[PDB]
């Protein structure tokens, strides 16, 4: 058995969308407020996350069907999944060798301790790193990684979504494309689809914790003033 | 409001 | 004739307030988004101006009597005079030799062309530089420069001020301190006080132009997203 | 609102 031309088109469009929104040279990192290793890493991490939100918007806009949704559903999907898409996409810079995210030089090498310097606790950081390890160990094909981000983004079970039927139909088409890809293109991937669905569940707990910790930081005007307008709009509750 | 989001979504 | 101990105290407090809020090493400049020489200088200039607003708040809080005003009057004074205080204080880095603002290396050397790269036009830039030249040529004593910033900040003729009587009384005390200082401490300064009052008038036209140009930039969400929360709050009209 | 200003003015 094989995939249809429609399924092939979806994969090509998603891989193309990712290549357009993910820069392997990390050359834009020099434009952020520099990393400083109280809450010394906050300016750099805020600019890194703000930059990554723009990329996620860019990728989302190229997901087939996403642009056809109302502006409000697109916002609802983006607002609640952006941190999850960032966590998923960050896996491409994550290394099992040093348990850190390496984006070129040691300048842009992020460890747990650095994230602690933006105000985060081990309550988020330890499960984040365990998630990164587990996902890296899945050794996902670029096609799978890209399908997983798009599946995550198109979850109809998010607060504020209106056209739940349309979104769930878009996500299902993507899950079928994923199941068929693993089966046809991934040897030894018999248990893979299920493992990927579990990673999406893990992401909900990470999102939950991140939201709590962001709420705590953002409440203090001395730290909130260090954020960017886009971060305030996306992670903010003013929906 | 979502001024930035709307604009980025074009 | 001489100054009273009260007048001496006011000058010492103002000079001390300025030394505490103005860093001659410009060492904090490396923490801003770097200068890029469309609208390439916007991130750096936004961070420079955001940093300078914090300094102006800091200086204002140490102006005798300012802290006794209501929070609302303090906001009204700060919101409409901050750009003028920035223009006045910038004169300390302005050089007649190169007609630019030199803050250490060529990294932090700002010319008219660089400000053009944050979206400004010659309508603001040419009168700004002419103001900088004229003010530098006044060869103000540190005591005079500091008195001029405090006089500017305590102008009761600003939109949104409530306790106009109190503010005008604070500003008058400062103008008397200034007039007496020039007379007693500045040789050849017979025409100086009047020249300084004219510079405050010049600042109103610069403020007027800056407000127009800021309104134009801030209306576009692609540039407004590059601003900092403090800049949006201070230069914004949401009073 | 002036959340940042108020806080900076202490
Ligand atoms: C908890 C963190 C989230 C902080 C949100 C925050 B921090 B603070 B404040 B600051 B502002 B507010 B608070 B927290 B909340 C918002 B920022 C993590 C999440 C993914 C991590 C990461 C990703 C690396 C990359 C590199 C590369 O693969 C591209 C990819 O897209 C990507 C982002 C390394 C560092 C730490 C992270 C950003
Ligand atoms: C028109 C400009 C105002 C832009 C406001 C803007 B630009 B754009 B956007 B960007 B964001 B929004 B728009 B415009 B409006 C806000 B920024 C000028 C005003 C003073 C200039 C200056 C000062 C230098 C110093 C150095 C040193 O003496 C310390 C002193 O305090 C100081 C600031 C050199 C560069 C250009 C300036 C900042």
């Amino acid at each position: 058995h094989m995939l249809s031309d429609e399924q092939m088109q979806i994969i090509n469009s998603l891989v193309e969308a990712h290549h357009k929104t993910y820069d392997d040279s990390y050359s834009d990192f020099v434009r952020f407020r520099p990393p400083v290793r109280r809450l010394s890493m906050l300016p750099h991490l805020a600019d890194l996350v703000s930059y990554s939100i723009q990329k996620v918007i860019g990728f989302a806009k190229m997901i087939p069907g996403f642009r056809d949704l109302t502006a409000e559903d697109q916002i609802a999907l983006l607002k609640s999944s952006a941190i999850e898409i960032i966590m998923l996409r960050s896996n491409q810079s994550f290394s099992l060798e040093d348990m850190s995210w390496s984006c070129g030089g040691p300048d842009f090498k992020y460890c747990i301790n650095d994230v602690t310097k933006a105000g985060h606790t081990l309550e988020l950081l330890e499960p984040l790193v365990k998630f990164q390890v587990g996902l890296k160990k899945l050794k996902l094909h670029e096609e799978e990684h890209v399908l997983l981000m798009a599946i995550c983004l198109l979850s109809p079970d998010r607060p504020g979504v209106q056209d739940h039927v349309r979104i769930e139909a878009l996500q299902d088409r993507l899950c079928d494309v994923l199941q068929a890809y693993i089966r046809i293109q991934h040897p030894g991937g018999r248990l893979l689809y299920a493992k990927m669905i579990q990673k999406l569940a893990d992401l909900r707990s990470l999102n939950e914790e991140h939201s709590k910790q962001y709420r705590s930081l953002s409440f203090q005007p001395e730290h909130s003033m260090q954020l960017t307008p886009l971060v305030l709009e996306v992670f903010g509750s003013e929906v | 409001r979502h001024k930035i989001l709307h604009r980025l979504l074009q």
